[PDB]
RNA sequence: CGGAGAGGUA
DNA sequence: CTACCACAACGAGCTACCTCTCCGCATAAGTGTCAAATTTA
DNA sequence: TAAATTTGACACTATAATGGGTTAACTCGTTGTGGTAG
């Protein structure tokens, strides 16, 4: 996005600065399950094959 | 300020003036039901609309039809808690006045015949309770909203699918809210074909002849046409200007006698515009221009009678010649370009294989039912049965209006069934899009997706109930006798009640309830589920669903949702968030006129949002005026920007409206990150209400609403002066003004005491109010669990330090002091409910009594007579609650007690022990013994006793209601009458009873003095009725399950106090566990001596990002000095008039505080009761986003004296030593988690096992033993551990000798293992070999 | 790859266990083959030591005995 | 043809409609049980009780036997 | 196999062998009764759907539903699968003297040593008790044991803290991403209801104190107790086993 | 035709849809013959 | 003592 | 004759634990002899 | 065991009845057909 968030986490932030930073927030929340399925099954393909 | 309020005063920081208030939280789901309930007889909604669109019905022949009258539901046999305690559903009887007219065959029309009308009794629905809740087979069950796609039609494209080409292919979808689907999408060589409920492909030019459409209607419907003349051998064309756009000329565009275009130029729009100001219309051509063109419109010559060229052939010199000719001087062709007019219908019918109508019906037969042979009346059927029945096809008027929205109509309304212009402008929109003009829709927008809640659910399942036995009933009707045969004797109520009953029992909606506190209540009620039937599944989600769109703001919450695999298909609904007519999703906004902010509010869509310019709600107003800036932030088409403060049209109406409920009781949200603040309202819905609720110091001002709208407390109806406050009930007297005539004015609010909840915790009604206390309507009389006059209370503030403790703090863990635990803060009480059935067995049935075998009197000195512990006494693991005793069976008796059975008696030897005992570590009183029958069997002393103690409650607490009421009733007579005339000293000289009789001349007075005289006698038959009725109700057994004789619950009430190994956890998702339990003297203490109750670890703030944690720590410190400022005051008693000054100073504070609040009013008792209520400190209101800043919360530390750093000295309890740092000291509101160690601590040794795998069961509820997954066993393999492995995959598991023989030698001292063949082994041998394929154990 | 290796291993009840049982039953069943059990895998799966660390002795013991006679 | 057609046929499911095998007498009375209760849930508009299934269904049944009668 | 409310809860396989041997018995009728071809033909087919549909449902056409609207369990289904008999029943196993707790820290331990809570002890150790009561002479019967340690005397007390000195126990936490994940641990008799973990440990179980869980084994045998005293002691995996560096590392 | 196709009530219907209806009189014949 | 559905924790 | 592409079909998706509720749902026509396995003394 | 009796099994109903209900309809890699065009 253009605008960055200028404020910071002592200041206090406004609405909108809050509402963008959650699309991070749960686009990282989500990536952590994601690719811990992704790595166990990795892990368990890796393991059987040596 | 109401009566309610000015007990405790919360000071608020907020500065943004509030113009619309909290609506009712619980309003979707009422509003749903009311709409189902309620008749509507032209807005047909529910029950009405359900019966109107099945009834009538006619026979196959029609001399028979079903009209329908009216409805009407039935009151309910039992109440909400007989339901409860009974195990039975709270429904209503419906009951239909239906009328059956008979038809004559003999005449042409005999409608007149037989008319035969009465109350045919279908399906019992169940009723909703005041609290938005449905009660089925004695649990509380809710009926969650679904956020699914809305009817209509979406244009959608794939980005790129087909990696070798990279083009984007665009596809339409045709959504009805019941019936088929239907697909039109475009291939890599772009053409259109049509998918019919996802099934394989054919040329979309198959449903245009279907719908009896040919080649040249088709090629007229969509290509227009190009004029080609032929005139002694030379061409021209009639050309409109504006088609020589971005092509090359291939030929000399000229004129009559001017030359325009040379060789090798494109035709540029200023040509094209001198061509519009020269004006000519007729241009010649040379002969190759045709080759590549194609006719439109077949030509037959008249002569020799046959089709040179039929209609969409690519023509070319020779046929050119032949048409010429043949004599045919006009040629109309289709336009074609690349870039906005492409040849995509032509090209399609070119692959298509269909000539005319009946080839496409056979051609869609072969798709929807392969391998049949088709018929012509079979096809002819199912097409206009696929699209255009309605009861095989059906947009619900919601379609229709996102139809004709989508399409660029004008009407909301319409047919609900498809038609041929529909198809037409659906097909003619994507060929449009194809070509460049118009926009794909977006599923995520909050425009295409609806909200259905619990009405239109269960009206659809009502529905397919009717439309069941209406099929059922068509089929009979039309064979059977027709006089004799009444309405109701034909309809089965079976299959309508299967219907509601599975739908409010096993569906994926209608789940469990989770009330452990009010707010968990709230915040499940306003719950909107992405799943369900017609919805996602957690596979059919990927990241573009979960995902937050910039059209939920408002409208959804976007940091309420659970952390696991459902992180973006369970959202919670927002706090102004109402709902539309159709069920879309709409916000509040107040509209702004030329510069002013007014008043007025207007409810908007998401399509309606991105039209206008938004203020944000943190913009500054002069006066409730105009803006003060020049240049306002501002958000439009889903984007935020700077505009002018003349092209805004809206304003946010408050700073709240953008989150939920949950997350707007989080003070200081605005500085927490997103992470914690989802994990802090995540947690504050797991809080167990303690024993005693306290009120935190720093609020939000939403714990009032939330306590008030959750139905938990008991809210006054109509203000009046209470008359008499009791543990159990609350008697109130009415105004005058608010009292009907009719009645005495005096209610009555019962409270519930110590029912157990769904999560096993319990629920109390405690009295707030006082004798002889003025209340109004509207204020809170008994606090609930979690309430504390009148605000939501979830846990306890405490004192707190941020420094690390000798490593007790490493990892989220938490230090606690001895005062939490003496003073119990943190001790709940659960109760805890046991079940014991005698069921009878087919030799005998199960007795319960005190004649239990192998046990001495140690274990029965509980157990009274009839073998059931007596009320009250407490009990431990172990110990027997009910003496239920069973019949062994032949097979359990041996022969040495089968001799002594026929020798000493029956009751010898024929029974075994099987009493209901404590599950080990429960302990705890027992409150209540219920003891349900079978009718028909006489019960025990027990339950008689229980019966007449039931008995006597009812008649005596009922007894009271008339007592009380009668009493209201004659005082009202006795006010009325001395209203009237002048009458005191005779009336107390005569009996009270005896104050009607008296009167004189009669005029309006008289006539509600007679009024209330009727209504007496009214109340005293009411209370008769009501009294045999209850009396009949218990006195009659209940109806249990086959095979049950009788069944004893017991209700034993633990006692929990905190322990190493309990979570708690703050509201900024600080969450932690106990870690040790420290004496008071070992407490970090402070100069005056208090000790810090418990010590967190600051290392947590810092890689978390939640300082929500330590602004709130600093603003309960400053309230606490303020509060013990107060308590030092009223302890020296120094006066009413400091006390009155301190606390208007303290309240004061605030820069720009919206509220006002002046002491002035208040009284000296009030100002003394207040000042009395603030002792413990000064409740703090801190809006979100809107809250206190760190200059206020500085001037209140000053104010209270302390240091305005936050950071205070403390000295080592241990040693005295004063610590290097300052340590930052303060009151934080701590919850406790229903995460409890008692509940999640389990060992077993050696129990029950499986039947078919033959290892040990899973699960501490049954005992079983921990699983040993594959993870684990590979680790052990790479450590290289033999024995270990192998103990723990034979003698520890499923295999039978090695576990006894483990057993055996163990407790020998032996350490040695003997290992064999796993049984699970043998399991697979035996399943592969009932396969067919031979598998063997080869021996060498 | 990892996944073609793992299904192309000599021993038939490891590929069963990990991926694809029918077709590798099937597989094995036609083509008459026989298991030895070398993997740690299969020893894990029969209820024996696996043959590594302390049990590989053994193993080789037990093969040192089935050669030799 | 018909009389015969329809007695195979619910013969048929006199014998494999079930796990268990259940004997045709015992299913005509389930069936001579079930018309009952929906004549007399249709009639009185709530489900029948045992005894009241007793005093309408037949001279020698009484409140045990269909009791048993009832799987 | 009956419920507890009278009704039975059978395998889906006895509905699939009612089904063929139905459609069996009912061809072996139809072709002693000389029917014609075509109801012949009809009768084998469904008895080779009935056949192939027993091998595994929901491979030929249409899976066979049973009475809840769901496709039939096969035999098929009951060997391969993520639930079938290989991956659930012979490769991971439910195991016996197995408990499982919630953790806290302990700061007085040392690298060899787990606060065990008493209660766990007492019922993860109750065959040893037994034998121990037994050799002892507090007891005659394995019963009498059995009721002694049920109502927990102060010498069962004192005999269990002779049991478990150098009787090292497993400690294992899930997800066991790499071998770090079960270590053993010398136990030690700590009054409570969490398992004291040692702090240094807690980077190589990936452990936090915010309400984790974890459970507990029990070796047996002799070569058990040797393999988890010089094999599997905190003391002796040191460096990690991925590249030569310490993971006991201040945190 | 006789293609694709795997549910085995089509296709037993498919070739018992080749035969035709019997009159009032064609039963007679037919009874008459048996 | 089984299997499904819903929810929660790490 | 055979090198090539686009469809159809099939098999795959961390781990462990805890709690609760549900599973013979709308449908159906009765008699009549002959054998026989469980039941009283 | 002789005898009773409620269960259990099988055989038989004579107007004309003539083609059935239905569910729901990501992402990725591998294999095998089914043409395709020159
Ligand atoms: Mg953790």
């Amino acid at each position: 996005i253009e605008t960055p968030i200028t404020a910071n986490f002592r200041e206090g932030l406004n609405v909108l600065q809050y509402f963008i930073s959650t699309h991070g927030a749960r686009k990282g929340l989500a990536d952590t399950a994601l690719k811990t399925a992704n790595s166990g099954y990795l892990t368990r393909r890796l393991v059987d094959v040596a | 300020y109401s009566y309610t309020e000015k007990k405790r005063i919360r000071k608020d920081f907020g500065k943004r003036p509030q113009v619309l208030d909290v609506p009712y939280l619980l309003s979707i789901q009422l509003d749903s039901f009311q709409k189902f309930i309620e008749q509507d007889p032209e807005g047909q909604y529910g029950l009405e609309a359900a019966f109107r669109s099945v009834f009538p019905i006619q026979s196959y022949s029609g001399n028979s039809e079903l009209q329908y009258v009216s409805y009407r539901l039935g009151e309910p046999v039992f109440d909400v808690q007989e339901c409860q305690i009974r195990g039975v559903t709270y429904s209503a009887p419906l009951r239909v006045k239906l009328r059956l007219v008979i038809y004559e065959r003999e005449a042409p029309e005999g409608t007149v015949k037989d008319i035969k009308e009465q109350e045919v009794y279908m399906g019992e629905i169940p009723l909703m309770t005041d609290n938005g809740t449905f009660v089925i087979n004695g649990t509380e069950r809710v009926i969650v909203s679904q956020l699914h796609r809305s009817p209509g039609v979406f244009f959608d494209s794939d980005k790129g699918k087909t990696h070798s080409s990279g083009k984007v292919l665009y596809n339409a979808r045709i959504i009805p809210y019941r019936g088929s689907w239907l697909d039109f999408e475009f291939d890599p060589k772009d053409n259109l074909f049509v998918r019919i409920d996802r099934r394989r492909k054919l040329p979309a030019t198959i449903i245009l002849r279907a719908l009896n459409y040919t080649t040249e209607q088709i090629l007229d419907l969509f290509f227009e046409k190009v004029i080609f003349e032929i005139r002694d051998n030379k061409l021209q064309m009639e050309l409109v200007p504006e088609r020589l756009r971005g092509e090359t000329a291939s030929f000399d565009i000229e004129a009559n006698g001017k030359v325009y275009v040379e060789k090798g130029r494109r035709i540029t729009a200023r040509h094209i515009r001198q061509l519009e100001k020269d004006d000519v219309k007729l241009i010649e051509v040379p002969v190759e221009y045709i080759a590549g063109k194609v006719v439109a419109k077949d030509y037959i010559d008249e002569s020799t009678g046959e089709l040179i060229c039929a209609a969409n052939m690519e023509l070319s010199l020779d046929l050119l010649a032949k048409l010429s000719q043949s004599g045919h001087k006009r040629i109309e062709t289709l336009f074609t370009n690349d870039l906005d007019h492409g040849p995509y219908i032509s090209e399609t019918l070119r692959v298509d294989p269909t000539n005319d109508r009946l080839s496409a019906l056979v051609e869609i037969y072969r798709m929807m039912r392969p391998g049949e042979p088709p018929t012509r009346e079979a096809a002819e059927s199912l097409f206009e049965n696929l699209f255009f029945s309605e009861d095989r096809y059906d947009l619900s008027a919601v379609g229709r209006m996102k139809f004709n929205r989508s399409l660029l109509r004008e009407e909301i309304e319409g047919s609900g069934i498809l038609s041929k212009d529909d198809i037409i402008d659906v097909m003619k929109k994507l060929i449009d899009i194809r070509n460049g003009k118009g926009e794909v829709d977006d599923i995520d927008h909050l425009g295409n997706r609806r909200i259905r809640s619990v009405g239109e659910m269960a009206e659809n399942q009502f529905r397919v109930g009717l439309v069941r036995v209406e099929r059922a009933v068509k089929e009979r009707l039309s064979l059977g006798d027709l006089d004799t045969l009444m309405p109701q004797d034909m309809i089965n109520a079976k299959p309508i009640s299967a219907a509601v009953k599975e739908f409010f029992g096993s569906s994926q909606l209608s789940q469990f309830m989770d009330q452990n506190n009010p707010l968990s209540e709230i915040t499940h009620k306003r719950r909107i589920s992405a799943l369900g039937p017609g919805g996602l599944t957690r596979e059919r989600a990927g990241f573009e669903v979960r995902d937050v769109h910039p059209t939920h703001y408002g409208r959804v919450c976007p940091i309420e949702t659970p952390e696991g695999p459902n992180i973006g298909l369970i959202n919670s609904l927002s706090v102004y968030a109402q709902t539309n007519e159709y069920g879309f999703l709409e916000t509040p906004y107040r509209k702004v006129t030329d510069g002013v902010v007014t008043d007025e509010i207007h409810y908007l869509s998401a399509i309606e949002e991105g039209n206008y310019v938004i203020a944000q709600a943190n913009s500054n107003l002069d006066e409730e005026g105009h803006f003060v800036e020049d240049l306002v932030t501002c958000r439009s088409k889903g984007e935020s920007s700077l505009f002018s403060r003349d092209q805004v049209d809206y304003m946010d109406v408050s700073t709240q409206q953008v989150v939920s409920v949950g997350a707007s009781l989080i003070p200081f949200l605005e500085h927490d990150d997103a992470n914690r603040a989802l994990m802090g309202a995540n947690m504050q819905r797991q809080a167990v209400p303690t024993l005693r609720a306290d009120k935190p110091l720093v609020g939000t001002g939403m714990e009032r609403a939330v306590a008030v709208d959750s139905g938990v407390t008991a809210v006054a109806k109509r203000g009046g002066v209470v008359q008499y406050v009791d543990a159990s009930r609350i008697v109130i007297k009415v105004n005058e003004d608010e009292m009907y005539p009719g009645e005495a004015g005096i209610d009555i609010y019962n409270l519930t005491k110590y029912t157990r909840s769904n999560q096993n915790t319990c629920i109390n009604q405690m009295p707030c109010v006082s004798l002889g206390e003025p209340v109004e309507r509207g204020d809170v009389l008994a606090d609930g669990p979690s309430t504390d006059l009148g605000e939501l209370a979830l846990g306890q503030n405490m004192r707190v330090a941020f420094m690390p403790w000798n490593g007790y703090n490493f990892e989220d863990s938490i230090l606690v002091s001895e005062r939490v635990v003496q003073e119990d803060r943190f001790t709940t009480i659960h109760i805890q409910e046991l079940a014991c059935v005698s069921r009878d067995t087919k030799l005998g049935p199960e007795e319960i009594t005190a004649d239990i075998p192998n046990v001495g009197e140690a274990a029965l000195s509980k157990l009274d007579e009839s073998g059931i512990v007596y009320i009250g006494a407490e009990v431990t693991g172990g110990d027997i609650l009910v003496g239920k005793v069973t019949p062994k069976g032949e097979t359990q008796l041996t022969p040495e007690e089968k001799l002594l059975r026929a020798i000493f008696g029956e009751k010898a030897s024929d029974v075994k022990d099987s009493s209901l005992r404590v599950p080990n570590g429960v302990s705890g009183t027992v409150i209540d013994v219920q003891v349900f029958t079978r009718d028909g069997v006489e019960k025990d002393k027990r339950a008689l006793e229980i019966e007449e103690m039931q008995l006597k409650q009812a008649k005596k607490d009922l007894s009271e209601e008339l007592q009380i009421l009668e009493a209201g009733l004659f005082s009202r007579i006795r006010a009325v009458l001395v209203a009237g005339g002048v009458e005191a000293e005779k009336l107390d000289k005569l009996p009270r009873d005896r104050w009607l009789e008296l009167g004189l001349t009669d005029e309006e007075k008289q006539n509600q003095l007679e009024q209330l005289a009727e209504q007496y006698d009214e109340l005293k038959h009411e209370f008769e009725k009501k009294l045999e009725a209850k009396r009949r109700k218990i006195t009659q057994g209940d109806d249990l399950a086959p095979g049950v004789l009788k069944i004893v619950k017991v209700y034993l009430a633990v006692k929990r106090r905190i322990q190493p190994g309990d979570k708690m956890a703050g509201r900024h998702g600080n969450k932690g566990v106990i870690s040790k339990i420290n004496p008071i003297e070992d407490m970090p203490y402070d100069e005056n001596g208090t000790p810090v109750d418990i010590v967190l670890n600051p290392l947590g703030v810092p890689s978390r990002m939640n300082i929500g944690q330590i602004l709130e720590t600093h603003l309960g410190m400053a309230a606490k000095g303020i509060g013990d400022k107060i308590n030092a005051m009223l302890k020296q008693q120094q006066e009413v008039a400091k006390l009155r000054e301190f606390i208007q100073r303290a309240y004061d504070l605030g820069a720009d505080v919206r509220q006002k609040v002046d002491l002035s009013t208040f009284s000296d008792e009030e100002v003394m009761r207040l000042a009395e209520n603030l002792r413990k400190g000064m409740p703090i209101a801190t809006p979100v986003f809107d809250g206190a800043k760190e200059a206020e919360i500085k001037e209140l530390l000053k104010l209270g004296d302390l240091p305005t750093s936050g950071q205070i000295r403390l000295y080592d309890g241990r040693t005295g030593e004063q610590f290097e740092r300052p340590v930052t000291v303060g009151y934080m509101y701590m919850l406790k988690l229903n995460h409890l160690v008692d509940d999640k601590m389990h060992a077993r040794s050696t129990g029950s096992y499986s039947l078919v795998t033959q290892q040990p069961l899973g699960g501490k509820a049954q005992f079983g033993g921990q699983r040993f997954g594959e993870m684990e066993v590979w680790a052990l393999e790479a450590y290289g551990a033999a024995y270990t492995l192998q103990e723990m995959l034979t003698v520890k598991s499923d295999d039978v000798n090695g576990r006894t023989k483990m057993y055996k030698n163990i407790v020998d001292g032996n350490h040695q293992m003997e290992p064999g063949m796993p049984e699970s082994f043998n399991v697979l041998l035996k399943e592969i070999r009932s396969l067919g394929i031979n598998i063997e154990l080869e021996d060498e | 790859g990892i996944t073609k290796a793992s299904l192309a291993t000599e021993s038939f009840i490891s590929a069963a266990s990990f991926q694809e049982t029918t077709r590798v039953l099937t597989e094995a069943a036609v083509a008459g083959k026989r298991d030895e059990l070398r993997g740690l895998k299969e020893n894990v799966i029969v209820g024996r030591l696996i043959p590594a660390g302390t049990g590989y002795a053994y193993h080789q013991d037990r093969m040192r005995r089935r050669a030799a006679g | 043809a018909t009389w015969w057609i329809r007695q195979a046929i619910t013969r048929s499911i006199a014998d494999q409609a079930r796990t268990i095998r259940i004997p045709v007498h015992m299913i005509e009375t389930i069936n001579k049980l079930n018309r009952i209760s929906r004549q007399m849930l249709q009639e009185m508009g709530r489900e029948p009780t045992p005894e009241e299934l007793a005093e309408r269904m037949l001279m020698p049944e009484d409140k045990i036997r269909k009791v048993l009668k009832i799987a | 196999v009956p419920l507890d409310g009278g009704r039975f809860a059978t395998s889906d396989l006895n509905d699939l062998y009612r089904r063929v041997i139905n459609r069996n018995n009912r061809l072996k009728r139809l072709l002693d009764l000389a029917a014609p071809d075509i109801i012949v033909r009809n009768e084998k087919r469904m008895l080779q759907e009935a056949v192939d549909a027993l091998l595994d449902n929901g491979r030929r056409g249409r899976a066979i539903t049973g009475s809840n609207k769901r496709p039939l369990k096969s035999l098929a289904d009951m060997i391969k699968g993520k639930q079938g008999r290989f991956r659930q029943n012979l490769l991971g196993k439910r195991v016996d003297y197995s408990g499982r707790s919630v953790i806290t820290v302990g700061p007085y331990l040392r690298l060899h040593q787990c606060g065990l809570p008493k209660k766990m002890a007492l019922e993860l150790f109750k065959p040893f008790i037994y034998g121990k009561l037994e050799l002892r002479g507090l007891a005659t019967t394995i019963k009498a044991a059995k009721k002694m340690v049920e109502r927990e005397e102060a010498v069962v007390w004192d005999i269990l803290d002779e049991v478990i000195r150098e009787h090292p126990v497993l400690l294992n936490r899930a997800p066991t991403l790499h071998r770090l994940g079960i270590q053993a641990f010398e136990p030690v008799l700590i009054e409570g209801k969490a398992i004291q973990l040692h702090p240094l440990v807690c980077a190589a179980y990936n452990a936090d104190f915010d309400g984790d869980q974890m459970a507990v084994h029990v070796p047996l045998t002799l070569e058990a107790q040797l393999e988890a005293r010089a094999l599997m002691m905190s003391t002796n995996n040191i460096l990690s086993p991925a590249n030569g560096e310490p993971i006991i590392v201040p945190s | 035709e006789i293609g694709r196709t795997t549910d085995p009530v089509r296709m037993y219907m498919r070739e018992m849809g080749t035969v035709e209806l019997l009159t009032r009189e064609g039963e007679i014949d037919i009874a008459k013959r048996i």
